[PDB]
């Protein structure tokens, strides 16, 4: 596409500059261009890709939630019918969000996942696949809502199976995957008990593996562990 | 909302 | 343009929704579409237009500053030549910023300013004109840098002359105009003494007019007065 | 940076 003429290393460089500048749409476009060069991504490059799109779709989600809440109140008993505008603009944001999710899912399917053989890349990408189907599910209503939910579940489950076989319990990717799959259970799949069980088991098994880590590996790990605890406190 | 990473 | 098929009232409605959702690019596009309907803007609509574009160009400016600082350090003695990427990406953001400023200046010239006859609209739009030429000046270097600076000065000055004749000293538009013209003097025109004199005179003359106001008019006014004082404290 | 409105 429009990044086809730019060197891979230059795209990576500019993705890092965009991050520093909090220009996440640009970041995402640079990283999409880098993925489309066809080479596998390194560990640091995978993080650039995920950060970029997480921040883009995060903003879209926050806006969608604002508009959906306005829309719902606008459809209460005793609310003045204020016309089609709120629905229209919610739909506009929704379609843009879906477009970004489809773009990410397309990068993962062409051809990041199929070429990822090491656990740390394969689980990373399958977690992203679950995440972006989850974001599609957050806005889904039609005939394919259940299929979108199952697509998210299936990606998360494959990631979970690999992570438990191939990674230590304190691995940050394993921990973040469990965090998000637990949220998927609570918020998407109407399975709060599974969400709580997964978060607690994950936390406890990570606690018992901390003793093997250096001081630095004891960081993003206890960081994500605190998010698991935060969620458990919200949920119980 | 609950926390995700 | 792309808003030509949407009702003016619907564009205004959606601009307010975009603001609530912190979707300022959308906000700006809706308000551009509203301006292009060709009718004058009300007081509230003028505020929607200015907020939208202020937030868009504000983000671009913040990013430009990050990248320009990286670029400058990259051009220090003993800095590894890291290639053209930082300059390129700074230029990309700069060109996009210039594009937004040109769009705003085009709306003001076609035909907001020429149809604005009441002081509160004419000063408002001329202040915006000064502001967006100021943002162009912040990134300007070539043959027309001095002309861009003088365009900003000329718009601010016409706004100042009208505001002093036609508005009370506590009028928030008059106060905000003086605030920004003072910053123009300090940061753009290399005239810190004029900046300080303007901020102090404005503050003192507003102080002496507060007694005429209701409790609410005593609000955005003392709000902007505090910004004048903040700047004076930074500058002295 | 100084304040503007
Ligand atoms: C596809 O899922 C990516 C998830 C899995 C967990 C974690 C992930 C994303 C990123 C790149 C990382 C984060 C850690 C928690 C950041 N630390 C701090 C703030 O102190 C947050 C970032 O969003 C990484 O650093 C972390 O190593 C890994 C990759
Ligand atoms: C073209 O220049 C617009 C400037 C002139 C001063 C002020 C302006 C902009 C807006 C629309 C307004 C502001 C006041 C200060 C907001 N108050 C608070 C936060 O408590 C900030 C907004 O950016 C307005 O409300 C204020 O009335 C006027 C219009
Ligand atoms: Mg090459
Ligand atoms: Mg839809
Ligand atoms: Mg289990
Ligand atoms: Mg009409
Ligand atoms: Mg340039
Ligand atoms: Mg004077």
């Amino acid at each position: 596409g429009a990044m086809g003429s730019m060197e891979r290393a230059s795209l990576i460089q500019k993705a890092k500059l965009a991050e520093q500048a909090e220009r996440y749409e640009d970041m995402a476009a640079f990283m999409k261009g880098a993925v489309e060069k066809g080479e596998e991504l390194s560990c640091e490059e995978r993080n650039l890709l995920s950060v970029a799109y997480k921040n883009v779709v995060g903003g879209q989600r926050a806006a969608w939630r604002v508009l959906s809440s306005i829309e719902q109140k606008s459809n209460e008993e005793g609310s003045e019918e204020k016309g089609p505008e709120v629905r229209e603009y919610r739909e506009k944001v929704e379609t843009e969000l879906q477009g970004v999710c489809d773009t990410v899912l397309g990068l993962l399917d062409s051809h990041l996942i199929k070429e990822a053989g090491d656990a740390e890349s394969r689980v990373f990408y399958l977690k992203m696949k679950g995440d972006y189907y989850r974001y599609l599910a957050e806005v889904a209503t039609g005939d394919d809502k259940k299929r979108i939910i199952d697509s998210a579940r299936s990606a998360y489950q494959e990631a979970m199976d690999i992570s438990k076989k191939e990674m230590p319990p304190t691995n940050p990717i394993r921990l973040g995957l469990a965090l998000n799959f637990s949220v998927f259970h609570y918020e998407i799949a109407n399975s709060p008990e599974e969400a709580i069980s997964l978060a607690k088991t994950t936390f406890d098994e990570a606690m018992a593996d901390l003793h093997t880590l250096s001081e630095d590996s004891y960081k993003d790990s206890t960081l994500i562990m605190q998010l698991l605890r935060d969620n458990l406190t919200l949920w119980t | 909302f609950p926390a995700t990473v």
